[PDB]
RNA sequence: AAGGCGGCCCCCUGGACGAAGACUGACGCUCAGGUGCGAAAGCGUGGGGAGCAAACAGGAUUAGAUACCCUGGUAGUCCACGCCGUAAACGAUGUCGACUUGGAGGUUGUGCCCUUGAGGCGUGGCUUCCGGAGCUAACGCGUUAAGUCGACCGCCUGGGGAGUACGGCCGCAAGGUUAAAACUCAAAUGAAUUGACGGGGGCCCGCACAAGCGGUGGAGCAUGUGGUUUAAUUCGAUGCAA
């Protein structure tokens, strides 16, 4: 159900990667949901992991603003 | 007034000079069916300013009407002692109705010598934006900025 | 201010479109009491007779028994003093079988005592349950308008 | 949410973009759900329910496509 | 006293009021205005009408800076958020930027208990 | 296992499932006493306390409002060690075994096929919805049975009195646990059916409102009703429908 990996086979998402890590966030520093990126279960749920410790290392901005 | 979209009657063809507006002001002028003394009355005053104010009867009549056809008036569509009224655009049929119909009104204030007399000043004094159904008009369209919040 | 002793629970019970201001004739003591020494007017009504609509119900705690010749008692028929001008009302819209006239207040003018007096038919419980129900669904309706509004 | 007007844009079109991000971005309806407190299990009720009639309308939906051919 | 070239308005609209206040560059606020002190007060003061009616007197009293750019932001969810926007756009202003700032706690401090009205 | 558990990282650790492989050889299920865990509220000690909030203060509606609403606000909510062991602790369904038609999914493995797309064919674990036979008073359950059985434990025998008092135990306390008797009653009950009602929802009609017009209530005049007075003011009609 990894729409996205099918033809790739990562098997992992790495935080380290932005470049096609922040296409499941919208503008305001939302991660966007399953439901409409279609991505599977796990894979979703592990690259919302990523997405964490992107922001935790300032990869990846919280909110739109962050002041 | 439910299911039914009714159409509109037809109005005499006012044999003197042929205005349909002219018809809808003299069955509003007009009481307890008696058409003749409100005829005769609304054209001995039709004469009288007409010949007072100089210009074609009807060409000053048309121009005196319109100064006085409000635009935009205030109703209330809410139930219970609390209010909240909203201005609504008047569409050109109700206009000249309301128009005319304040017309009338304002004509039976005055102690002149005759209808005919008090009917000739107030419809007279329209076409320079005087008298009562133009003061009353002039307040009726500050009504509706009065309070616009909810339009 | 200068209000006395009020009949709120009548005022609820009823719906009382008649105001008269009429006055009342009281003894010494009364009169004692009224100043200060609690005149309680609750289950107020008249007892029109002749043109004599005296108050029938009204209580009264005595100031003292320094009055210890004559013994006086709180319930007494206080009589009322009213214009005949608008006592004919009474002399006719009281016998209804339904109709009662009751006190609302009782103040003070210039050192007289007035009490406020009117004409009631009587709420029954079904009654009263729909005009509470009324005055809930008025709120309601206001707040579900402010609501909707936003 | 950050709604930069681009260059020679109509303020019509400039308002109509910013108020599409803020319903995309949903900010009027984060408001409306934390002004007040919500307990975990009155939450849980919520979510129960609208699960179970989006559920129930969907078949619903489904199942009378077969069924009144007009 | 002084003049500023370019600004930030600032709106703090909510379900009661609407307040419009104009920043120069970096905090310092030279005028605002409320719906609440335009004449309307109560239910009527939330609407969006008292709203547009505060953020023209605001703009009508900043004309002594000068300014001819506002960055706006609006913050605070209510009627006023989009009619000061009307209002100043037609006050005869360039707007820059249409920021949003709304205070969304990431399920933070316990909001007060529902009204059981 | 239940209660319950939601940023991220690290340290220790319990539990569940699957591909293939060998042994241990009934070591297997349940459980009165007993022990342990056990939502929140509550208590003791030592801290912490931003927001929320019992008690409490003020304002407001109401005949009254010791409430719902508004403005503040203490315990509490937080941390560590301690104490009670109460819940609608609910799937109102005690643990295990096998047998008894299907469809649509969700999550998580695994074998093979040209894996050109979340292509297909099988096989396991958890779980959701619909439903056949069967069961049930009905609602409903329906391979995760409330279908037919087997092994074990607990409980029920009319509604109140009452899970109340006494009595034994636990607990600093609040209280928990085991648990009656006298007296009264002809019922107390649950699933569903037809009406009626809802300050429930949806749709529709009528001068019922909205846009008019004219009147009534104001002051005599012609009538009937109520009470008044008299010997009678003869009797009936007493909401809309007098
Ligand atoms: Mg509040
Ligand atoms: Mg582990
Ligand atoms: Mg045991
Ligand atoms: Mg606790
Ligand atoms: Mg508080
Ligand atoms: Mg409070
Ligand atoms: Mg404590
Ligand atoms: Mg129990
Ligand atoms: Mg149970
Ligand atoms: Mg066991
Ligand atoms: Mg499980
Ligand atoms: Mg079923
Ligand atoms: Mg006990
Ligand atoms: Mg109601």
């Amino acid at each position: 159900k990894f729409c996205r990996f099918t033809a790739e086979g990562v098997q992992e998402i790495d935080y380290k990667d932005i470049a096609t890590l922040k296409n499941y966030i919208t503008e305001s520093g939302k991660i966007v949901p399953s439901r409409i990126t279609g991505t599977r279960a796990k894979y979703q749920r592990q690259l919302a992991r990523a997405i964490k410790r992107a922001r935790y290392l300032s990869l990846l901005p919280y909110t739109d603003r962050h002041q | 007034p439910r299911r039914r979209v009714i159409g509109q009657r037809k109005i005499l063809p006012d044999p003197k000079f042929g205005s349909e507006l002219l018809a809808k002001f003299v069955n509003i002028l007009m009481v307890d069916g008696k058409k003749s003394t409100a005829e005769s009355i609304v054209y001995s005053a039709l004469e009288t300013l007409a010949q007072r104010s100089g210009k074609s009867e009807l060409e000053a009549f048309e121009v005196a009407l319109e100064n006085v056809r409000p635009t935009v008036e205030v109703k209330s569509r809410r139930v219970g002692g609390s209010t909240y009224q909203v201005p609504v655009e008047v569409r050109p049929v109700r206009r000249n109705a309301l128009a005319m119909r304040w017309i009338v009104e304002a004509a039976r204030k005055r102690g002149d010598k005759s209808m005919a007399l008090r009917l000739a000043n107030e419809l007279s004094d329209a076409a320079e934006n005087k008298g009562t159904a133009v003061k009353k008009r002039e307040d009726v369209h500050r009504m509706a900025e009065a309070n616009k919040a909810f339009a | 201010s200068a209000t006395i002793a009020l009949n709120k629970r009548a005022r609820h019970e009823y719906f009382i479109e008649e105001e008269f201001e009429a006055g009342l004739a009281l003894q010494g003591w009364e009169v004692k009491s009224l100043r200060a020494g609690k005149a309680n007017i609750s289950d107020s009504y008249v007892l029109l007779r002749d043109g004599e609509a005296f108050l029938f119900g009204a209580n009264i705690t005595p100031m003292a028994v320094a009055s210890t010749h004559v013994v006086c008692d709180p319930t007494r028929t206080r009589k009322l003093l009213l214009n005949q001008r608008e006592l004919d009302s009474l002399y006719g819209r009281v016998n209804r079988e339904g109709y009662t006239v009751v006190a609302l207040s009782l103040y003070w003018k210039n050192a007289w005592c007035k009490v406020k007096i009117g004409v009631a038919k009587g709420k029954k419980q079904h009654d009263k349950r729909s005009d509470i129900k009324e005055r809930e669904w008025q709120v309601d309706k206001a707040r579900i308008m402010k609501n909707a509004h936003r | 949410p950050v709604i930069k007007v681009r260059e020679n844009e109509p303020f019509d079109v400039a308002l109509r973009r910013f108020k599409r991000s803020c319903e995309k971005a949903g900010v009027l309806a984060e408001v409306r759900r934390r002004e007040f407190y919500e307990k975990p299990t009155t939450e849980r009720k919520r979510a129960k329910a609208s699960a179970v009639k989006r559920h129930a309308k969907k078949l619903a939906r489904e199942n009378a496509r077969r069924t009144r051919l007009y | 006293r002084k003049q500023v070239s370019d600004g930030v308005a600032h709106i703090h609209a909510s379900f009661n009021n609407t307040i419009v206040t104009i920043t120069d560059r970096q905090g310092n606020a030279l005028g605002w205005a409320t719906a609440g002190g335009s004449g309307f007060r109560g239910s009527r003061k939330s609407t969006p009408f008292a709203a547009q009616v505060a953020a023209e007197r605001c703009a009508d009293a900043v004309k002594e800076y000068g300014i001819k750019n506002l960055e706006v932001m609006v913050k605070g969810p209510g009627p006023g958020r989009e009619s000061t926007i009307r209002a100043l756009n037609a006050a005869g202003f360039r707007i820059t930027n249409i920021t949003d700032v709304t205070p969304i706690p990431h399920n933070g401090c316990r909001p007060p208990k529902k009204r059981r009205v």
